[PDB]
This record gives C-alpha cells, structure tokens and sequence, in this order.
C-alpha cells in the first residue's frame, strides 16, 4: 500500500512541494544526491554573463507583436496567452528559444517568459514496480505546457567522459569540439528521476533566459500531448544513452513502438 | 563517447 516517505524532495525550493511515495516496498525517500533548483559547478565554467552582450527587445507592450526582437530570435514567440507552446511548434526537431531578460524593455510579466519562472506543475517522485523511482504528474497537463527543467551540474565533455556513474548526463550539444554536460548524479532536481520512454510525453528543448552563451544552452521539458493525472513522465533519452546502456540492459517502456527492447 | 549521454 502507499506510504508518503517524503512531504517535498526539494526542502521549499520549489513553488508547490514535490513529495515521494512508495507503494511498490520498504524503500525510504532516495537521499544520495543532492537536490538543488538550479543549475551549479564545480570546476568553473566561465559562462558569458557580459550584460552588454544580451540581444533584447525594446517592446512597448507585452511581447506578444510580430515585432519582438527575442521572439524573433527564436524565430517566433512559440508561447500563446496561457504559456504552452504553439501547435505549430515543431516537437521533432525543436528551435531554440530566447526568452525575454533583464536587458529587454518589458515587464517582467511579458509573454516570453515561461521556463525563467520556474516549475509549477503538480508532481511527484514514486516507486516504480520495475525502473526504480520515477515522476509523475497528479494534475492534467496540457499539451506544451513547460513541465520542468533538467538541472544538475554543469561540466565539459571531457569531465562527463570519466564520471563512472553515467545514468544522469545529458549533453548541450552533440556535436565534436568544445561541448558542455548536465550531470545530475550529485546534484539534480525532480528531473534526475524522470525514466526513459520510446514514445514520449514529453520533449527537451533548449532555452536561453539570463545569459545567452550558446554553449550553456537550459533544458526545459515540455509536454508533448494531453498528460493524465496519474500518468508517468517519460522523454527519448537518445541513442547516445542507448548505444552505451542498451548493452547493459534492456527498455521497458512498454511501448508496442519500442525501439530498444 | 566512454559514457552514456542524454541528448535532444
Ligand atoms: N525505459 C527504461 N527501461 C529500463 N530502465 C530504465 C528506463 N528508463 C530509465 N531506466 C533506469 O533509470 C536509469 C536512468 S535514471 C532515472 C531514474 C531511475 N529510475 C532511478 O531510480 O534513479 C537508467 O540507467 C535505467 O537504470
Ligand atoms: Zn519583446
Ligand atoms: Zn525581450
Ligand atoms: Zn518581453
Ligand atoms: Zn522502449
């Protein structure tokens, strides 16, 4: 039967609480980690946060014209009044988006912005019967509404390349040359738990907000589709984790569309 | 890559 092991994982970092149950054995809250809200470093980074080299927007209104300068770096606005993407939003192959900034001309409550105001979304950490722990939603979430984003610390290519414990790295950028990695393991939000899934609610994408350094691109996760409450949470991991892992073990998914059973 | 990688 279900046992709450934990009112919120993330300590009142987050805007509503994300608990942890357990229905499936004795288990307590998973405590090997360290839950942070935002992105951190070890060894530094050396991000571009130079003010002056924001691109921004000089809107007299809301954002919402054909004439705003980030919208139109993310080649439109994507978001509509309610902050979920577009239906024209392309899922297979994702823009990068440019929310507005403390450079731009707009109030802070502008359309283009969506990912910078943080999780909001009703989830919770739980005991899966057969991949361990995993997220799901206890709320019905629209399609492209932001869910959550990928946090952890922030390393290069070549650190992520001798981390042992590699279930919870997610690359910037896949191509060759001077690339950055998300490492979870250590230090990771609600999205470390998020399992692997071959036809998936829900979708990365990369955005921008305070800085504009391309090769620190933030991973937020939109849904992809209509998400039940009760249902789990699951995005494509890619093949780059498959080719290593699929020799380790198998997908469980379930997926009649399964692509690495 | 030596690791596994997530990736869009
Ligand atoms: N579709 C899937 N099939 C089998 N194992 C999966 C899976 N998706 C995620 N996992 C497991 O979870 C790891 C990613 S970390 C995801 C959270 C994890 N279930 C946990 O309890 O900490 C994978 O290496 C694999 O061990
Ligand atoms: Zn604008
Ligand atoms: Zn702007
Ligand atoms: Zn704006
Ligand atoms: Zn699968």
């Amino acid at each position: 039967v279900e046992r709450i092991v934990s009112r919120d994982i993330a300590r009142g970092y987050e805007r509503i609480p994300i608990p942890c149950v357990n229905a499936v054995d004795s288990e307590p809250c998973p405590s090997n980690y360290k839950y942070v809200s935002q992105n951190c470093v070890t060894s530094p980074m050396n991000i571009d946060r130079n003010i002056t080299h924001l691109q921004y927007c000089v809107c007299i209104d809301d954002c919402s014209s054909s004439n705003c300068m980030c919208g139109q770096l993310s080649m439109r606005c994507w978001y509509d009044k309610d902050g979920r993407l577009l239906p024209e939003f392309n899922m297979a192959e994702p823009p990068l988006i440019f929310e507005c900034n403390h450079a731009c001309s707009c109030w802070r409550n502008c359309r283009n912005r969506v990912v910078q105001n943080g999780l909001r979304a009703r989830l919770q950490l739980y005991r899966t019967r057969d991949m361990g722990w995993g997220v799901r939603s206890l709320q019905d979430i629209p399609p492209g509404t932001f869910v959550c984003e990928y946090v952890g610390e922030l390393i290069s290519d070549s650190e992520a390349d001798v981390r042992e414990e590699d279930s919870y790295l997610f690359d910037l950028d896949n191509k060759d040359g001077e690339v950055y990695c998300i490492d979870a393991r250590f230090y990771g939000n609600v999205s470390r738990f998020i399992n692997h899934h071959c036809e998936p609610n829900l979708v990365p994408v990369r955005v921008f907000m305070a800085h504009q350094d391309l090769r620190f691109p933030r991973i937020a996760f939109f849904s992809t589709r209509l998400i039940e409450a009760g249902e789990q949470l699951g995005f494509d991991y890619g093949e780059r984790f498959w080719d290593i892992k699929g020799k380790l073990f198998s997908c469980r998914c379930g997926s009649p569309k399964c692509r690495h059973s | 890559k030596q690791t596994a990688r997530k990736s869009t």
